[PDB]
């Protein structure tokens, strides 16, 4: 699960995400690939990999608006994650070493933007993710 | 990484005893069924992953040739490799994916040896393939 | 969870296990202690680290008859492993790589040790220690 | 791994710029919490683990010009760290632990830099911080 103390900074970040949305996924996606252009591969539909290229941006926005909705279905993520987790395991074959370079990513994101990002907050998201990897992996159960 | 005198020999010892592409043929149809997401990027395969068919069987021939190089130079591998690390990027795999064949390896050389596969062989052979995956993932840009 | 075909293989081998708890975990540890040998500085009390070494026999013994108690509780891990991971996590501090580092080595065991050993077989542990890892880190969380 | 010209410049760039000691304090300080584990084998710490600890300071203080000697000499990296490699190994951290590290780095130098940090800036860092990994992974025996 998600421990106490990490349950509440999680709940309140929702908030922020959601808000932002669309910027904040275009910029983990844009890291994703410049940090990793192997992954590109999934996305054979993409023109471009920028931050700015509004497929990015659409894509961005999607991944965030997701992770957002997470953060209010903390303790019963599986029954909340089974679509997407069908959907990268089964359909895209995403290998799960990637949510995990995408969560580290996600976590500089946050870094960039927020106007405070201490070790516990840190922490907290870090666990969260954790969480996403290994319910989007499931299908490979 | 570098192997010790003792696991060099056993390296090349092993190498001499097994059938190359028999067993490589194995280690690939069993890293395709304990990691899913590895048959990605095999579509040339047309769906057909068992070590016995033609696809599989051409594919392991060029797999244990690459090996053979580098048993035959273990001081020029991460050198002799600079090309197929690159390769493995451009097509688009996951550094991580280099040690799960490595895995499912060491698994069939276990199968094969049985008993006298003991902790000094094992550690043998796992330094080896350590070896093998930090060459493949080095050129990685 | 696990997969319905996943979750067969694994409620039989826990009677194999149960039977061979102490030779199999013995030799389990050893590979963990040749293989890594920085995983020796959990084991202060320990003396020797060879398969043969009593306390590694004891040791051994208790890993295995843990594993095969934990085949029988697949639908509740988390209620059954949460002792294992309080002394893990909270007291010893267990690095989470390093439950993985030790699956990859009972794999090897099993493979020595058992009649068979399928890619289908092999795929049902791989995902069950998967499991036992993912609980044995939950006080990170 | 290897950095491009523009890379290394850029590397050397941050360098220059940032206070060495106070953001790698601050850095062991971000490791200590997001990865609790990571705190075992820093027993002279005696539980002080903040940035502003006079402990932590002096193990900074150290860490720095080791990372210090590494950007004075890119090449030979690999060469220069094969004590201080085996070292780790003797007091027994896992190998992932360096990433580990590497990654609360990129989030203080995140913090630092916030916008100017974008997916280019980014991907050097990260790049360094691999190839730091690596050389301290490597004589790992
Ligand atoms: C933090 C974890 C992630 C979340 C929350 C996430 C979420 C999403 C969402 C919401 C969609 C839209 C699904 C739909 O159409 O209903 C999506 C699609 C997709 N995701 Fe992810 N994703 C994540 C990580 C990844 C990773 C690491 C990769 C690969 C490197 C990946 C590759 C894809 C691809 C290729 C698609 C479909 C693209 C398209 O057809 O437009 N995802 N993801
Ligand atoms: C021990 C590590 C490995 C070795 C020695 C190795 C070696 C090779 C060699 C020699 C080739 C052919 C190069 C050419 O076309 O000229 C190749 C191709 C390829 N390898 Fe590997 N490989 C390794 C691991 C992996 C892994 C684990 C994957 C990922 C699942 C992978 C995926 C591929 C793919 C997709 C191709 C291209 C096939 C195509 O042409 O469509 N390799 N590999
Ligand atoms: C496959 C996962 C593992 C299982 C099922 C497991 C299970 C156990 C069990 C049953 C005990 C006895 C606990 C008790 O006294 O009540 C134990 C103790 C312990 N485990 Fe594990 N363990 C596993 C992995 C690890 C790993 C990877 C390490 C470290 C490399 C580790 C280090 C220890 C230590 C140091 C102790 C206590 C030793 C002593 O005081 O005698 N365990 N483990
Ligand atoms: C970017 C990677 C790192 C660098 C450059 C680095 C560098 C150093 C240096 C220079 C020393 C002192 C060597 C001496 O005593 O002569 C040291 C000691 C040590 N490092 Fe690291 N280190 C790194 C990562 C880590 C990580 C992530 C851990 C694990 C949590 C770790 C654990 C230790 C420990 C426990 C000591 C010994 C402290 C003692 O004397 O008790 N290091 N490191």
């Amino acid at each position: 699960v998600l421990s106490s103390q990490n349950k509440k900074a999680i709940e309140e970040l929702g908030n922020l995400i959601k808000a932002n949305a669309e910027a904040w996924g275009a910029d983990a996606l844009a890291r994703l690939f410049e940090l990793h252009p192997q992954t590109k591969t999934y996305f054979s539909k993409f023109s471009g990999f920028e931050a700015c290229n509004e497929q990015v941006k659409k894509h961005g926005k999607r991944v965030m608006n997701a992770l957002a909705d997470a953060t209010h279905h903390l303790d019963n993520l599986h029954l909340h994650l089974e679509d997407l987790a069908r959907k990268h395991g089964e359909n895209l074959l995403v290998d799960p070493h990637n949510f995990h370079l995408f969560a580290d990513c996600i976590v500089v994101t946050l870094a960039v933007n927020l106007q405070a990002f201490t070790p516990v907050t840190h922490c907290a998201v870090d666990k969260f993710l954790e969480l996403v990897a290994y319910e989007l992996s499931s299908c490979y159960r | 990484v570098k192997l010790s005198e003792d696991q060099e020999h056993y390296i090349k010892g092993v190498w001499k005893d097994v059938d190359h592409k028999q067993i490589t043929a194995k280690a690939l149809e069993r890293v395709f069924v304990v990691y899913p997401w590895t048959t990605r990027l095999f579509s040339k395969l047309q769906g057909l992953f068992s070590a016995n068919d033609i696809g599989v069987q051409q594919h392991a021939d060029k797999v244990q040739r690459a090996l053979g190089e580098a048993i035959d130079d273990l001081k020029k591998v991460e050198i002799n490799f600079q090309n197929l690390s690159g390769k493995h990027q451009e097509i688009g795999v996951d550094t991580q994916n280099f040690k799960l064949l490595g895995q499912t390896f060491m698994v069939e050389l276990a199968l094969h040896y049985k008993k006298t596969f003991r902790p000094k062989e094992h550690a043998a052979a796992y330094k080896f393939f350590r070896l093998v995956a930090e060459a493949l993932s080095s050129n990685y840009h």
